[PDB]
């Protein structure tokens, strides 16, 4: 709510000055590296969203498993982007 | 081998970095005089609330008053 | 299941959590703890052909613990009697029901 | 068993396989150019 | 005051002041003439002083400087651009060479003038006009928008 | 009251954002020995409010395009981009959210989309060309922009933006943690577009092709609106402004402070670089940057547990 | 959350009628297989919440990262479809008959 | 010479200032002269309702030791 | 204010309903940012809180943005969208058509938060979904797996 009351606002704001302005002056797919470095750019953030939870799981009482995950999904993802370094990846 | 690392360290002088700060996080945690502590302060503050067990006798666990000299200590954590 | 690779190898990678009574975070228990605690310390021993007919007692609670429906019919109910009534003036709110108290 | 307009199918290849760029003109008014530049340019991407 | 027509005279002016205050132009650039603007936009002279900014694509441009020749080539294009601005535009033609026809003239591929491919505001003379001569070419569009009376004469419609 | 509390907040900062524009056309000016816009008003002060008015009296031509996701693009990048001061903490926020840089983090990502609308809108051959890389450094920034604030948060213990004021009172999380701060002033002048970063909308005239008048404006007005949130976000993350509990306006008073100067240091950055290549900029994210990020990620889950410094929750 | 739980499932069934009764792009149709996965996160995401059981919050993640792979992989082959013939039509992928 | 940049600066500033200041006073005259509490856990609500449904209607109003 | 929620969830349907009658690819698009919007508000209207940033962090910005972004690539082509729109608002009064025969014969906010646990102060999500390193170190690994797995897979779906 308190939220919304602030929002609602910023929207009325935005749609105020469109109208004004409105109302007061009275196909080629070439880079599939496009595509690709959307597709990476998922990957990352889905990868992310793993590791958004690591603020959490810090005071989490293994510690030892904390660690040894996390570092392990950030191992492997960037070997992902070595191997988009290898071959003729991210080179678009 | 020093060239690999006297002109990766010249040259592409990021990788390099990359690379040994990855490692430096991969020992670090084996070897400090610390890294047991974390799953310990972690462990030790209290979010939970203690439930008491029954005296049904003979234990150590330290009654009434919590401040009994029995029991589990932060002193280690304190002065830490 | 099909294979039990996780038995034999003694590894619980799957199972630890399956149930709502299994350990939950910070051992904070979900709702129902209780009953599916009831409901599978019954039918544990007994197969499921006869899981479904004896501790059917357990599960209807259960059933009535999680979905919580036969609960919405009693207060569903009670509600249109209010309506009724009040509409007719037969039922009137108290203070309580007024939004008037300070218990502490 | 081929029937009527189930004879148009003709059988699949034994080889298992079947038989300007986007270009722009670089504005004259741009300001990249000394003003009179019309470059058509074919671009792949 | 209350009595209307007042009231619109105000209204109008502060109108005029925006659009004569902030007048962003965009420079065709054919020719020679355009050395001299890029000296206006240049430190000695500073056109943005005055709230003129230095480049702005059609879209954005409230005045057009057609600096240069205007060739039979690119007449279209003029149009083109001119036509592409918003509803309050101008023009201001600097040059010799677009004032009129200026040394090429009497050539087979120079229009004699671009006011015979867009309306011309004001005229700024000079083969390479003078920096200074631009500005107050300029200044002198501004004088014409202060005077301009839009809202009097919707209300005396 | 809550309301009042809505307009300063907002007009004040949209007050703000037009003397940005006023101090960047100054700035850039005496750097290139000129005086900049001094004749309109008291040393140019009136300017801002000028062209405003000029450019909403400008004909709003509606190319012969979407009509939607030509009027949603703008009212989008103004509407995300005034509403992600909602949550800052300037001595105490708004509407303190417990998940706060996650708002920030979401936010900021949903502006891509009015960058891929208007260029879908404009249906001319430069709108969409422009669009599509704009959208690809974008999200490509984003990505190294979220893990180098991961790596912040595993140090401060929490989402909310309040806590980095009770992380920050012995000494500003530059000194640890400058590694990234560099690589998030990068980032932050990738995302608001400025200009080492700045291919789209260049001279070569993306998203504005088609805009002109009241559209131009609100893309315009939250572009720079954001220039100062960003600068505002390295001011509380990483430059941590002195809070004092009994006296919360010098906390503000140096986050004015810090956040001018930051403000002022990407205007700067602007005259002073030329504009890298479409492929240089993903060069630099995904290979220079995105392994250091990576990398330093991984230290900063590391220098907590074997430092015994995991952070409080809460 | 009985009536929000029926209508997630009928989003989910008429996302369910849209990828089955496809029209022309098939760009459409990974748009709407997207669609079930959003249902589906809600869903699951609603009743861990309302059971209060945090022990499966895990699940309702790990079905967005298993979904956006599955939908990378679809939109690799959608690329790959209008580069051999360049419209994404469902139309013209008949060869197989 | 470079004097001239300050003006609109100090308008800027000014304008960056107000809104920290004004948010950080309109908490403390909205609250009973006492910072706005900050809810972030279940516990910070309960203590803060319990509080509301001890005394008065609102939060501020803290009854003391004679109560 | 009550029934919050199923105000919203009818704007999931509605945003579902727009996906299903297969809109323009990149319109709809909007149209899932939409209900990804909707469903993001929900789950943050259920307490969650980051589950609920979760989506409109991945799928809403992470996820659809990369669709439309391959939509202006491939499959932006065009040729009845308002046809569309106005079939859309003939369901849209038909949903209430469903509402009111629900409603005819069985009132939320009876019942949105089932225990509300007041006094706890580790009681959100995020905790739980911080159980990838906890007690359900699986779906932790076999998630990575298939990133991993992504990398490799698609580049040759490319090539
Ligand atoms: C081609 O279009 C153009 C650009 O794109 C390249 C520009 O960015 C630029 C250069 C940018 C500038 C700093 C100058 C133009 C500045 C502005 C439009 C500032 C606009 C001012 C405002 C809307 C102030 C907002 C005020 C309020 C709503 C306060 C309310 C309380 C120009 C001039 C241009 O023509
Ligand atoms: C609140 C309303 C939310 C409505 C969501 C609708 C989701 C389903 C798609 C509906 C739009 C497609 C359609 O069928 O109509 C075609 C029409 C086409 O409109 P148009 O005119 O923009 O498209 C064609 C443009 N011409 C023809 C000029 C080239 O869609 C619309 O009218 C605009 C739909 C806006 C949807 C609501 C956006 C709210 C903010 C989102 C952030
Ligand atoms: C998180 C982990 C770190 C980040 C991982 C994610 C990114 C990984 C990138 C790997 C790239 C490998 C590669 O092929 O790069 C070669 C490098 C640049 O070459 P190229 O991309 O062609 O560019 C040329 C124009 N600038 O040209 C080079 O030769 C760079 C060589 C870099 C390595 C030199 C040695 C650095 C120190 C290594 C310390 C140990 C490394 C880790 C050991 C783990 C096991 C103990
Ligand atoms: C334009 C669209 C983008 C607008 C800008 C981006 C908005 C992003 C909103 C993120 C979700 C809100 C959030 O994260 O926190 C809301 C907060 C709940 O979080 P918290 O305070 O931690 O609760 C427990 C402890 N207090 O407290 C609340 O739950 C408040 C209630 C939820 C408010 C959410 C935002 C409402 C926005 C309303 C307008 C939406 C317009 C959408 C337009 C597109 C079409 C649908
Ligand atoms: C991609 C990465 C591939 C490799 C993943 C390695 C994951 C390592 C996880 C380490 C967890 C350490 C804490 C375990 C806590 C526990 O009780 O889990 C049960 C079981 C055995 O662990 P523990 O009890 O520690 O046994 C030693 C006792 N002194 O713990 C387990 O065995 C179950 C969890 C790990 C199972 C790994 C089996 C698959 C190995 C890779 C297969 C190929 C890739 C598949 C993806
Ligand atoms: C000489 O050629 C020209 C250019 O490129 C060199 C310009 O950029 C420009 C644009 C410069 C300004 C003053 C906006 C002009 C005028 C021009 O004619
Ligand atoms: S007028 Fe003189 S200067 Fe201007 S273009 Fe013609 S010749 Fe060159």
């Amino acid at each position: 709510m308190n939220l919304y009351t602030v929002i609602f606002i910023n929207i009325l704001l935005s749609l105020t000055l469109i109208l004004v302005a409105f109302w007061l002056p009275q196909r080629l797919p070439f880079s599939m590296k496009f595509f690709l470095v959307a597709i990476t750019f998922l990957l990352f953030d889905l990868e992310i969203a793993l590791l958004l939870p690591l603020p959490w799981a810090i005071q989490t009482i293994k510690t030892s498993t904390m660690m040894i995950m996390a570092f392990i999904l950030v191992t492997i993802l960037s070997l992902g982007l070595a191997y988009e370094w290898t071959q003729k990846g991210l080179e678009w | 081998i020093s060239a690999f690392l006297k002109n990766a360290w010249a040259k592409e002088p990021v990788l390099v970095v990359s690379f040994s700060v990855w490692g430096l996080a991969i020992i670090m945690p084996m070897i400090s005089p610390y890294t047991k502590y974390a799953s310990m302060i972690n462990k030790a503050t209290p979010y939970n609330y203690p439930v008491p067990v029954r005296d049904d006798g003979n234990m150590p666990d330290v009654p009434s008053h919590p401040q009994d000299p029995l029991g589990p200590s932060l002193d280690w954590l304190k002065n830490l | 299941p099909f294979l039990d690779i996780q038995k034999k190898l003694g590894i619980s990678l799957d199972r630890h959590f399956m149930f709502l009574s299994a350990e939950q975070p910070y051992k904070n228990a979900a709702r129902c703890h209780a009953f599916e605690k009831e409901w599978i310390e019954c039918a544990h021993g007994i197969g499921g052909t006869r899981a479904k007919k004896e501790c059917k007692i357990e599960f209807d609670d259960f059933e009535e613990c999680l979905l919580r429906y036969k609960t919405m019919r009693r207060m569903h109910d009670i509600k249109k009697q209010r309506e009724k009534l009040m509409k007719e003036g037969k039922y009137t709110p108290p203070p309580h029901h007024s939004g008037r108290e300070e218990p502490r | 068993y081929p029937s009527k307009e189930t004879a148009h199918w003709k059988p699949p290849p034994w080889n298992d396989v079947d038989i300007t760029n986007m270009t722009l003109n670089f504005g004259p008014q741009h300001p990249a150019a000394h003003g009179v530049l019309r470059l058509v340019l074919e671009l792949s991407g | 005051r209350s009595r209307a027509e007042y009231v619109v005279t105000k209204l109008d002016d502060l109108i005029n002041w925006a659009r004569r205050s902030s007048l962003w132009p965009m420079t065709f650039g054919l020719a020679c003439c355009a050395v001299e603007m890029m000296h206006m936009a240049a430190p000695r002279y500073d056109m943005d002083r005055f709230g003129v900014v230095f480049r702005a694509s059609p879209r954005q441009a409230d005045v057009m400087i057609v600096a240069g020749t205007l060739t039979n080539k690119m007449a279209p294009a003029l149009r083109k651009v001119y036509d592409q601005m918003p509803e309050p535009r101008y023009v201001v033609s600097m040059g010799s060479c677009a004032n009129g026809g200026g040394y090429y003239h009497y050539s087979y591929s120079v229009v004699r003038g671009c006011d015979r491919i867009v309306p011309v505001d004001i005229y700024v003379p000079g083969c390479p006009p003078t920096a200074e001569a631009l500005l107050y070419g300029i200044l002198q569009l501004q004088r014409k928008i202060k005077r301009e009376q839009k809202l009097k004469i919707w209300y005396r419609r | 009251m809550f309301f009042i509390n809505i307009l300063t907040l907002l007009v004040p900062i949209l007050i703000a954002m037009a003397f940005l524009t006023l101090v960047e056309r100054k700035i850039l000016g005496y750097m290139q020995l000129r005086k900049g816009p001094n004749i309109v008003g008291p040393y140019g002060i009136l300017q801002p409010f000028a062209d405003a008015m000029k450019l909403f009296m400008k004909e709003p031509m509606r190319p012969l395009t979407s009509m939607s996701l030509f009027i949603i693009a703008p009212t989008l990048s103004l509407t995300l981009a005034l509403s992600l001061w909602v949550p800052l903490p300037m001595p105490h926020p708004l509407i303190n959210l417990n998940l706060g840089i996650l708002f920030i983090l979401a936010t900021s990502s949903l502006s891509v989309y009015s960058i891929l609308w208007s260029g879908w809108a404009s249906n001319s051959k430069y709108s969409l060309f422009g669009a599509l890389r704009a959208v690809a450094q974008t999200i490509s920034y984003e990505v190294t922009m979220a893990i180098i604030l991961l790596s912040v948060l595993l140090m401060n213990g929490s989402y909310s933006l309040q806590t980095l004021i009770t992380t920050q009172e012995h000494m500003w999380l530059l000194l640890p943690a400058w590694p990234m701060a560099m690589m998030w002033f990068i980032s932050t002048l990738a995302e608001t577009n400025r200009a080492p970063f700045d291919l789209t909308e260049g001279e070569s005239e993306g998203f504005n092709v088609e805009y002109a008048a009241g559209p131009f404006a609100l893309f315009f007005m939250a572009e720079y609106t954001n220039i100062i949130l960003m600068n505002a976000l390295t001011t509380i993350i990483f430059l941590g402004p002195l809070y004092y509990i009994n006296l919360p306006e010098l906390y503000s008073t140096n986050f004015m402070m810090e956040a001018l100067l930051l403000s002022s240091t990407f205007l700067w950055i602007r005259a002073s670089y030329p504009r890298f290549r479409y492929d240089q900029l993903m060069h630099l994210l995904w290979k220079n940057f995105l392994p250091l990020t990576l990398a330093l990620c991984m230290w900063h889950i590391s220098l907590p547990i074997f430092t015994a410094g995991v952070p409080p929750y809460m | 959350m009985p009536s929000t739980f029926f209508n997630l499932t009928m989003a989910f069934s008429l996302s369910l009628l849209g990828t089955l009764m496809f029209r022309s792009h098939l760009m459409s149709t990974l748009l709407c297989l997207e669609g079930m996965v959003l249902s589906l996160f809600i869903m699951t995401s609603v009743t861990s919440l309302n059971s209060n059981s945090m022990s499966s919050m895990p699940i309702p993640i790990t079905i967005l990262v298993f979904a956006a792979c599955e939908a990378a992989v679809g939109l690799a082959l959608l690329v790959k479809v209008s580069n051999t013939y360049g419209t994404d039509y469902v139309q013209n992928l008949n060869l197989l008959q | 010479m470079w004097f001239e940049i300050l003006p609109g600066l100090a308008i800027m500033g000014v304008c960056l200032v107000i809104p920290g200041v004004s948010t950080a006073y309109i908490h403390k005259f909205t609250n009973g002269g006492k910072e706005k509490r900050v809810a972030r856990v279940q516990y910070q609500w309960y203590l803060m309702e319990r509080d509301r449904r001890i005394s008065g209607v609102n939060r501020y109003y803290v009854s003391k030791g004679l109560e | 204010m009550n029934n919050y929620i199923f105000v919203l969830s009818s704007l999931f349907l509605v945003g579902c309903l727009g996906l299903a009658l297969k809109p323009s690819p990149i319109y709809g698009g909007l149209g899932l940012i939409v209900s990804g919007f909707v469903g993001c508000l929900m789950v943050l209207g259920f307490g969650g809180s980051f589950l609920g940033l979760m989506v409109f962090l991945i799928y809403l910005g992470g996820m659809l943005v990369v669709f439309g972004y391959t939509t202006a690539m491939a499959t932006e082509e065009y040729p009845s969208n308002w046809l569309i729109l106005g079939f859309l608002v003939l369901g849209v009064i038909m949903e209430v058509f469903l509402i009111c025969v629900l409603n005819y014969y069985d009132g939320l906010g009876d019942w949105l938060m089932y225990e509300v646990d007041d006094v706890g102060v580790m009681l959100e999500g995020g905790i739980g979904v911080a159980a990838m390193y906890s007690c359900a170190t699986w779906m932790m690994v076999v998630a990575g797996w298939s990133l991993f797995a992504g990398i490799f897979i698609i580049i040759e779906i490319t090539r």
